[PDB]
């Protein structure tokens, strides 16, 4: 299960044929947390650290919560 | 608790080679990444290399690329740096440092995200055409109050020497001074301890000197008068 | 790809210190403090977080390509070097800043403790003689040392360290006079004269 959040996080970044991806994971569904995935998500990723920073910025504002960023990703 | 202890420092020749080792203890050596950092005296920090937990990845600074090689053995809680081609710009204190965070599938690197969270006391490396020279240890003897007394550690190379008193059982009032570098190219330091006058006849005062580069270990007794 | 820090910065006690670290492209930034004679210690990581054990005065931030270490209520023990630290993804390499010597103003004058030792007899048996002048616990860290044979200045054979900062923010130094056992025996006394903040402490030894 730790494996699926990782792949959810990797792909949530690669985006930003997509409308299919949200539904699949939306269905598949049915702090220290994010720290644990930092290296795996961004491995060899160009500019990974700034990307991971945007991600944690949005996780900050929306005070399971990674899904709402995907609806906010799909705002544009 | 967590302990990083470096060894293998000492003297080398220009173009020559050295190998430092680090014994780790206090934490799961395999779970975490590892790294070497060096510091010339009175200057900044320079990062050298970093090795993933399963040894499958290695990062280097362009200053030590194809001259230094990092490695580790997880059986013995050990980290290694092989240095070849030593120049005088390589003389410094070398620190063994624990990478912060975790390391899944050899993906960790020394990121500002976790930083480097435990540093060792470090080991001194000196790269010179001069020869190891062991010190002469000389006693400095004292004249209702207290008395100063200590040891002169004279003419040695390279740094460092360490000084203790009564095998470490005496610590109160002890100053061990930074070494002078004389124009001959050798070092001297002194260590003095202030003690009660009424102890001179009945208490023994031994200063334990230790110059690891020349395998000198002197235990010299300071008598009064 | 360089982390740029100011070499030195001063602050009054209890005032707020702000060390800056500017960069070209974003990186996360850790901050290390090095106190005199000691290994670095990690003080801020992940731009804004402090490990357990780091007082809540230390805080960090990173925006618009500048990171800030902020110390509020700076004390005496905050006197240290501070280094920022990031990562360069495009050459895969750690970035360190040059370092910032943080100085805390208004520390009080401390006059030096001066101890003078004569040549040992061990060393005289080996046809050498060294006078050791040890100087500890003085602030600010600038002393002058002069040596006197009887009352004549000695210029050759003198090696003096530069002052060195101890744990308690004060300084230590040492001076050595090298001479032959003949010169030692042939004078009535020798003197170490330490000048600190205008005052001179003299210490004296004699072959007798
Ligand atoms: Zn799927
Ligand atoms: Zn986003
Ligand atoms: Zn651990
Ligand atoms: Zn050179
Ligand atoms: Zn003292
Ligand atoms: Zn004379």
């Amino acid at each position: 299960f730790d494996f699926w959040v990782r792949k959810l996080l990797i792909d949530t970044i690669k985006w930003e044929c997509f409308d299919k991806w949200v539904k699949q994971k939306e269905d598949e569904w049915t702090n220290d947390l994010f720290d644990s995935f930092f290296f795996q998500v961004i491995y060899k990723f160009n500019e990974g650290e700034a990307k991971w920073n945007e991600l944690k910025e949005n996780l900050k504002k929306q005070i399971k919560v990674l899904f709402n960023h995907i609806k906010e990703i799909a705002t544009i | 608790e967590v302990q990083l202890v470096e060894s293998g420092g000492g003297l080398a020749q220009p173009g020559g080679s050295l190998r430092l080792s680090c014994a780790a203890s206090g934490f799961t050596f395999r779970d975490h990444g590892m790294t070497w950092v060096r510091q010339v005296s009175g200057k900044g920090l320079e990062w050298l290399s970093y090795i993933t937990a399963g040894s499958k990845m290695s990062y280097y600074s362009d200053s030590v690329r194809g001259r230094f090689t990092i490695s580790r053995d997880n059986a013995k809680n050990s980290l290694y740096l092989q240095m070849n081609g030593l120049t005088d710009e390589d003389s410094a204190i070398y620190y063994c440092v624990k990478g912060g965070g975790n390391c899944p599938s050899d993906t960790c690197y020394p990121s500002g995200y976790f930083g480097l969270d435990v540093w060792g006391q470090g080991t001194t490396v000196t790269v010179s055409s001069a020869s190891t020279k062991g010190p002469s240890v000389f006693p400095l003897a004292p004249s209702g109050g207290t008395a100063a007394l200590g040891c002169l550690v004279k003419d040695y190379f390279p740094e460092p020497v360490t000084v203790s008193w009564n095998s470490g059982a005496l610590t109160s009032g002890v100053h061990t001074f930074p070494a002078v570098l004389q124009s001959s190219g050798l070092y001297s330091l002194s260590s003095v301890v202030t003690v009660p006058s009424s102890s001179l006849g009945t208490q023994t005062y031994i200063c334990n000197v230790n110059h690891k580069p020349s395998n000198t270990k002197v235990d010299k007794k300071v008598e009064p008068k | 790809s360089e982390l740029t820090q100011p070499p030195s910065m001063s602050v009054s006690p209890g005032q707020t210190a702000m060390i800056t670290c500017s960069m070209n492209k974003y990186s996360y930034i850790s901050w290390y403090q090095q106190r005199p004679g000691q290994s670095p210690a990690l003080v801020i990581y992940q731009d804004t977080r402090r490990p357990s054990g780091i007082p809540e005065r230390f805080s960090g931030s990173n925006s618009e390509n500048t990171a800030i270490l902020t110390i509020t209520g700076t004390r005496d023990l905050d006197e240290a070097d501070y280094f920022c630290q990031g990562w360069d993804s495009n050459v895969k390499a750690v970035l360190f800043g040059g370092g910032t010597k943080l100085t805390v103003l208004g520390q009080p004058k401390a006059a030096p403790s001066v101890t003078l030792f004569p040549p040992s007899s061990e060393e005289l048996q080996a046809n050498k003689a060294t006078l050791v002048c040890l100087i500890s616990d003085f602030y600010p860290g600038a002393v002058t040392v002069a040596w006197k044979a009887d009352s004549s200045p000695v210029k050759a054979g003198v090696e003096t360290t530069t002052p060195s900062k101890q744990s308690n923010n004060k300084y230590a130094a040492s001076s050595y006079l090298s001479l032959t056992p003949e010169q030692w025996k042939s004078h009535r006394s020798y003197s170490c004269q330490v000048t600190h903040e205008g005052s001179t402490v003299e210490k004296t030894v004699a072959p007798t």
